[PDB]
This record gives structure tokens, C-alpha cells and sequence, in this order.
């Protein structure tokens, strides 16, 4: 129960179309936040090519959504236009590697 | 301003900062609600479900937000997923599952129309 | 002077070709290691396309080499073969975002 | 086993775990070397160079490794980059730059042939 820990946080926002003028609809959401425990690093790599790239291998545990259910909803825009928006409710956070 | 801070350690440090009395159950004061939770404390240890504690806090100290004046609690699916795991064990301790936790009352899902929190445990 | 902090670490290894049989040459190197302070997160994003992707925006400060000088050296391999290897000595570590 | 742990707090917690007496300078015991460093302590505060302290530790408690029996210190370039910044100020305090820190002695660069540590400050 460490508040630092990577974890799910709850809050409400109101989705409204960026460009079109529309009525906002208030919905609840979740986000991932904390400090993954596992230290990070990168260390150098060796190439016998005349071409390198390959500069280093690194590891780093970010904190990200383990499990997320898609949602969506429709919006009524001034004049005819009625619109649909889609996003991801986040059921679970975990710490995973930044590059896979 | 409008909402108020959680004062129960047990329920501290989950998703959300803040709640508002009076309780969904109808508890008037966090202290009193504190009292009830304690009762469940042995159950929690048994670890029927991982999501148990969160759920109970959800009911007893519902989330709150300045954005709107209503309270936020758990969706059914979550409870059920919970209810099944612990309905029995509570039967041990010779205990009925309480009506206060009646899983009909909670909305089915989380939507514009209704806002409730879900967990990886789920149901209709 | 926090040992946790992202920072440069020194050590020696001996580079030897993986596949060819060769004489090893001992060299000194540096690597990056610690705990970047800045918490990490990701939070959901909204698309008005019928196509989403776009799942979340996240941030995460890994610990990586700020400043690194290329080096190289030659190796003598059994029979004729003499070979050259190239890598990066690391002069400075910093904490940067995982995806830029 | 072969090497031994740094015992000076001041030099603790830089790149490397371990050193081996006797000193490049010829210090016999970390304690004694500890004594010398202290003298530089005011200079460090002045912050002539950021890399100063590291450098001095490099000289006074050189890195060590089990991989080979030799000691590891700083490359010249680093020192110079350092030496220039602080040569003067040391002139304040009416102080010559010491021969022990003579920047000729340190190898030019870091290589198979010679191993020394470098910093972002650099020179030939
Ligand atoms: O959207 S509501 O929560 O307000 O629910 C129904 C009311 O919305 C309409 C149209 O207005 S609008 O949705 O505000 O643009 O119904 C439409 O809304 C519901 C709710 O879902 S949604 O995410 O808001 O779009 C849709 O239901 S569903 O998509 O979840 O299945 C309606 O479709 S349906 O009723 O399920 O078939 C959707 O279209 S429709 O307008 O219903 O054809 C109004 O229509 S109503 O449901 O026939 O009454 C409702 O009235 S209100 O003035 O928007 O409150
Ligand atoms: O490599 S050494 O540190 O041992 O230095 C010179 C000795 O290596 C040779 C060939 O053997 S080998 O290098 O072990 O394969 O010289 C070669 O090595 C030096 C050192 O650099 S390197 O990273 O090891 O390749 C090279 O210098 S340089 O590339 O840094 O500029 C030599 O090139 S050069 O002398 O600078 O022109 C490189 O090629 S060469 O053999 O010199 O033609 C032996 O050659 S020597 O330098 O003429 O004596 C040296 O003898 S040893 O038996 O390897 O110790
Ligand atoms: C809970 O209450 C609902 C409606 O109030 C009722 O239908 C049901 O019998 C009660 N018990 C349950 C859901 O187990
Ligand atoms: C340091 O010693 C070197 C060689 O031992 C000598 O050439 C020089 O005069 C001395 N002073 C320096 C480099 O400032
Ligand atoms: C309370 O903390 C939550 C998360 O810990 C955060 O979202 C909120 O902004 C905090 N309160 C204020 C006034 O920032
Ligand atoms: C000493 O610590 C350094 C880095 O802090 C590490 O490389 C080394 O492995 C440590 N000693 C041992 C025996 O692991």
C-alpha cells in the first residue's frame, strides 16, 4: 500500500470535441501513475561491422495499463451533426519495459 | 472544497483522494463507517478476493468529485466477481451476505448515464 | 549524492569476438544506472475516427547516456584474421523520456 | 577479494565500488589520503569545476578491479579541463598547483593500452 507504487487513479473529465462545437458529456476515467521499483539502465554494445547503430542495451520499467476496456459515446453537435467518441477505461496498471 | 478527505487509513491510498458523507449505506460520519469496515477485517485477511477491500471502501466511502454533486461507487460486475468469492466464506462465520451490499442496487456498468468504478473482476 | 540517482558506473570487461576465436583485449567501460525521480504515467486518449490506435499518452523518464564518445579497437584472430570492434564509452548519464 | 572498499565518505558513491592502497601519490592508508582531500574541501565549495571532486578521488583513491592488478585513475584531458578552472583560484590562497597533480603523468586517453576514466570535460 505504497502511494509511490505504480497504480490506477480515478477521476472525471468531460469529453468535448476539440474543433466542432458540441455539448460536453461527463464521464469517469482512470489513469496509471507511480514509481516502478526496478532501476533502469543502459550499457554499451559491440559491433564488428563498419556500421554500428547498436549503441546500447537498456532497460526501464515504465508504469502502464495492464488491462483496459474500450468504450465509446455519441455527441450532439450544433446543427445536424451528432458524433461518436471512443477511448479506453483502464482496469489495471502494471510496470512493463519501455520498449516491448 | 465540496468533497472531503478520506480519514480511514484502511481505505486510504486507493484510486481516489476524496469522499463525501453521508454514506451510501447512510453512515453519517467516517468514524462510524470505520467501525463497520473493521468487522470485515478478518475476511480481508482470508483473501477470498484481492479486490474485496477496494470494493468495500467503494461502498462505505464512495468517491467524490467537485465536477458534479453525485457520489461514485462500484459497478455490480465488480461486486459479483467479489460477491461469489466471499459469499460462501461469510456463510462460514454463520453470516448472511448483507443487504447493504445487495448487488442489485449498483449500476451495471460505467457510462455517461451512470458512473461507477470497475475492476478486472467483472460480470453483467 | 544519492546512490539511487541515475548516474555513470565504471567497470572493466574484455571484448572477445562472439563467434570467431580470438585473443581478448581488456578495456574499461561505463554504464548508466539509477532511479529517475520523475514519476511515470499514461492516461487515455479520445478519437472521433472509427479507427482508434491512439490508446494513451504516457511519460516515463528512463536513465540513459547523455554523452558518449565512440571508440574502437582491433583484434587478432587465429590464422590470418585480424578484426576491429567498435563501441561507445559513456561520458555522461541523464534521465530522458522513453520515447524521444 | 583483491581490491578494497572506499572508506572516505567524500569519495563514496561515485562511479566505482572499490580501490587499492597504496596511493598513486604514495599514501599508505585511506585515512591519510582522507586528510589531504579535506584540505581541498574549501576549493570544492567554490565550485571552480563540477568535476573537481571526482577527479581528486580518482587520484587519491584510484579505482581498482579484480580483473587485473593495476590501478585505474583519470585521463589527462579531464584533469586539464579541471586544472584550468582551478589553477588560478588555487593561486588565490597563494597556492601553487601541486606536482602530485602534475597532469603530464596521467595517460592521454582511455584504451587497451592504457586505462583511465574520462569526463565530459576533455583535452588532448
Ligand atoms: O445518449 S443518452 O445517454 O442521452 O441516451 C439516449 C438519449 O440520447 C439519444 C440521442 O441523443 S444523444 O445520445 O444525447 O446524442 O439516444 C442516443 O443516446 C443513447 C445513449 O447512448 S449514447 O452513448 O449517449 O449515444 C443511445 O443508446 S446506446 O448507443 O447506448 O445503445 C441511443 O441509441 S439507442 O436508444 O440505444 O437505440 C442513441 O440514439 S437514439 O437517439 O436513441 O436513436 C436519445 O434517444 S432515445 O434513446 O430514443 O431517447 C435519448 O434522449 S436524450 O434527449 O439524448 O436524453
Ligand atoms: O594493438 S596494440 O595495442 O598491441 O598496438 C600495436 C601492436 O599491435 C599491432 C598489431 O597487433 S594487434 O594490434 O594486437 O592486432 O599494431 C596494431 O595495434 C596498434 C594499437 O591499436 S589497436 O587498437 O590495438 O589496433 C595500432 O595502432 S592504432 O590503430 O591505435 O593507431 C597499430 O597501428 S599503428 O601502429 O598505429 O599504425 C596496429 O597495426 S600494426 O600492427 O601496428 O600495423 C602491432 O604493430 S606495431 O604497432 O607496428 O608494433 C603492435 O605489436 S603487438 O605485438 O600487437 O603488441
Ligand atoms: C436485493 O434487492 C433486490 C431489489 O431491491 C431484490 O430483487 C433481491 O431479492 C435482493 N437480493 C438479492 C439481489 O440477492
Ligand atoms: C610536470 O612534470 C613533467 C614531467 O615530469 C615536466 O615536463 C613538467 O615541467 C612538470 N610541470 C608541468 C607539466 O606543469
Ligand atoms: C489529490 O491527489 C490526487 C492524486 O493523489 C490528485 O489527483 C489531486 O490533484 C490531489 N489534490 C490536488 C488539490 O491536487
Ligand atoms: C558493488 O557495487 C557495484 C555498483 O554499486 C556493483 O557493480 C558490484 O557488483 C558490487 N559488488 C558486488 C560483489 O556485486
Amino acid at each position: 500500500s505504497d502511494p509511490r507504487r505504480c497504480m490506477r487513479h480515478h477521476y472525471v473529465d468531460s469529453i468535448s470535441h476539440p474543433l466542432y462545437k458540441c455539448s460536453s458529456k461527463m464521464v469517469l476515467l482512470a489513469r496509471c501513475e507511480g514509481h516502478c521499483s526496478q532501476a533502469s539502465r543502459s550499457e554499451p554494445l559491440v559491433s564488428f561491422s563498419t556500421v554500428l547503430k547498436q549503441p546500447f542495451r537498456s532497460s526501464c520499467h515504465c508504469c502502464r495499463p495492464q488491462t483496459s476496456k474500450l468504450k465509446a459515446l455519441r455527441l450532439r453537435c450544433s446543427g445536424g451533426m451528432r458524433l461518436t467518441a471512443t477511448y479506453r477505461y483502464i482496469l489495471s496498471c502494471h510496470c512493463e519495459e519501455c520498449n516491448s | 472544497r465540496r468533497c472531503d478527505p478520506i480519514r480511514i487509513s484502511m481505505c486510504q491510498n486507493l484510486g481516489y483522494n476524496v469522499t463525501k458523507m453521508p454514506n451510501l449505506v447512510g453512515h453519517e460520519l467516517q468514524t462510524d463507517a470505520e467501525l463497520q469496515l473493521t468487522t470485515f477485517t478478518p475476511l480481508i485477511q482470508y483473501g477470498c478476493s484481492s479486490q474485496l477491500q477496494f470494493f468495500l471502501c467503494s461502498v462505505y466511502v464512495p468517491m467524490c468529485t467537485e465536477k458534479i454533486n453525485i457520489p461514485i461507487g462500484p459497478c455490480g460486475g465488480m461486486c459479483l466477481s467479489v460477491k461469489r468469492r466471499c459469499e460462501p466464506v461469510l456463510k462460514e462465520f454463520g453470516f448472511a451476505w448483507p443487504e447493504s451490499l445487495n448487488c442489485s442496487k449498483f449500476p451495471p456498468q460505467n457510462d455517461h448515464n451512470h458512473m461507477c468504478m470497475e475492476g478486472p473482476g467483472d460480470e453483467e
